[PDB]
């Protein structure tokens, strides 16, 4: 039986409390398994993200991606290496629709707007077995789409037409497609490896991606020329990007020009969210958004000058954090909080508490001391969870050294009243369950302190007949020793600066 | 008369303006510009009449 209750609402909030390192990630391992509804964790920066985006596949079997974040900063000057680009849609067309799984997206890219369903939904197509559409037809609508046409196809938007034969990568998937046509028409569904360039196997039907995140056709030009001149000012150069993308090269930042290729206020990506979806938040949003928003507005005023390349107001490319937390009074939201929360309703403390120190040293004689008091003493199931599998051998002799040999299991669930186990992940704290009386060893766990320390006071034996007992009456002239430079005559009392 | 020449309407427009006159390339930022205008002539370092 379960521990809390789902919240299915508007806006409600369930509070869960005493959490520590290393629990979130089981925390939310039963929530995607126990919640019909995707589950969309929203970390409070990239990095933890990161992190979690290990932890909960070491604790569930349920899909799980991130969104993918352009690498850079707000208002940079890069690319963001198209790649990404590649991954980041990608989760676009099937965010619509995804009834089970989990998706972590940092506050960074869960505030920017993204593209509208209309450019994406428009620009995406079908390729079935059985279509009477022409060779050269399809190659210009790839075209239109913004594909880019190589005859050595290894990364994405990346398209080869010879004669019948033809293949691309399209955006959404993650392997090539050959085609060949014939009558003008699709005969071939065929994946081809990369590195192998031999059909792998014969699908019937895929989906195509357009080229990136905005449009790059001659309408979508005139359209972005005519914002342009609307809001900002033009200058005749060469490297203003206005006549730059006159001259329909993109340039390096031109992904902050979102919303002049759009004609329309950009979706706060919260319409990409399915109806029946549920939030979980991890430490404090209401800071981690507002220095982020911070932090763009002040490089925004360092960078809104150098009317070569000016730049857009933030208050259209990037939510604005007040209208974020109105828009997610939408969704119902689970916080998970490492700090006790005293009481109410919506609101349930669950003890994940601290493990104690279990320190190994070899100093002492026994190295695992407060393991084998630890484990002995304890009446419940405990799983060490080691990184990786060489590493095991790493538990195997330590934990011979009190001769212990766990059993490996897959699932945390699969602990039982008392026992050793151990399994396979990247978590790094372990824990104590008070509910189940689970304890969780972790790698670092018993690694935990870096020492820095060398030597001192070897010769500081302070009551030789020879210390003179720092008197200060010795009359001026009379040798001295100085430990670390040497002998010679005491001169004095001096006044320095 | 070079009020109505003049391209430029604000003072951090005009540090922009000085700081692409001074160094061609590296597009100019807000405390890069204004840093080297105020150690242009306002430094007892890097300015000095005896």
């Amino acid at each position: 039986q379960y521990r809390y209750t789902l919240p299915v609402k508007a806006g409600e909030q369930r509070l869960l409390g005493e959490l520590t390192g290393a629990a979130c990630a089981t925390l939310v391992a039963e929530i995607a398994e126990r919640h019909a509804g995707p589950v969309v964790l929203i970390a409070p920066d990239m990095q933890n993200a990161l992190r979690l985006h290990d932890e909960i596949s070491q604790f569930t079997d349920q899909m799980v991606m991130n969104l993918a974040d352009w690498e850079t900063l707000p208002y940079d000057s890069f690319s963001p290496h198209q790649d990404i680009i590649s991954s980041r849609l990608s989760t676009l067309y099937q965010l619509p629709t995804m009834q089970r799984g989990v998706l972590i997206v940092p506050v960074n890219t869960l505030m920017q707007r993204v593209c509208p369903h209309s450019f994406l939904h428009g620009h995406a197509l079908v390729m079935k077995k059985g279509q009477r559409l022409s060779r050269d037809a399809l190659r210009t609508q790839l075209d239109s789409a913004g594909y880019r046409h190589v005859d050595q196809v290894m990364e994405h938007g990346e398209y080869a037409t010879r004669g019948a034969l033809l293949d691309l990568f399209p955006m959404g998937s993650e392997l090539p497609y050959r085609l060949d046509f014939f009558d003008d028409e699709i005969d071939s569904l065929r994946v081809f490896d990369v590195d192998s360039q031999r059909t792998l196997e014969e699908v019937e039907a895929i989906n195509l991606l357009p080229a990136h995140e905005f449009p790059t056709d001659k309408a979508a030009i005139e359209l972005f020329r005519s914002q342009w001149r609307d809001t900002f000012e033009v200058k005749r150069d060469p490297e203003h990007i206005y006549q730059q993308v006159s001259k329909g090269t993109l340039p390096a930042g031109i992904e902050y020009w979102q919303p002049l290729f759009f004609s329309e206020p950009l979706p706060p990506l919260f319409s990409y969210f399915p109806a029946n979806t549920l939030l979980v938040n991890t430490g404090d949003l209401e800071t981690s958004a507002e220095r982020f928003q911070a932090d763009t507005l002040a490089r925004f005023e360092n960078r809104g000058v150098d009317p070569m390349r000016p730049l857009l107001p933030p208050q259209s490319l990037w939510l604005r954090v007040d209208e974020l937390f109105s828009e997610l009074k939408n969704w119902p939201r689970v916080q998970l909080k490492t700090e006790h929360l005293p009481t109410k309703a919506a609101n349930a403390n669950l003890g994940f508490q601290k493990l104690p120190d279990l320190a190994v040293q070899a100093q002492q004689k026994a190295p695992l001391d407060a393991l084998r008091k630890f484990l002995e003493t304890f009446d419940g199931p405990v799983v060490f969870s080691v990184e990786s599998e060489g590493r095991r051998e790493a538990l195997g002799e330590l934990l011979a050294r009190i001769k212990i040999a766990p059993q490996r299991i897959m699932r945390l669930d699969e602990a039982s009243d008392r026992g050793r186990y151990l399994m396979i992940g990247a978590a790094e704290h372990g824990f104590v369950d008070t509910v189940r009386n689970l304890a969780l060893i972790c790698e670092s766990d018993l690694l935990g302190e870096r020492v820095a320390r060398r030597r001192q006071d070897s010769r500081r034996t302070i009551n030789p007949d020879t210390l003179i007992r720092n008197l200060a009456e010795l009359h001026i002239g009379q040798p001295v020793v100085h430990l670390e430079h040497g002998v010679g005559r005491y001169a004095g009392m001096t006044t320095l600066e | 008369e070079t009020l109505r020449v003049d391209p430029t309407n604000d003072r951090l427009s005009a540090l922009v303006e000085i700081y692409r006159m001074m160094r061609p390339g590296e597009p100019p930022t807000r405390e890069a510009a204004e840093s080297l205008f105020e150690n242009l002539f306002f430094s007892e370092d890097r300015y000095d009449l005896s």
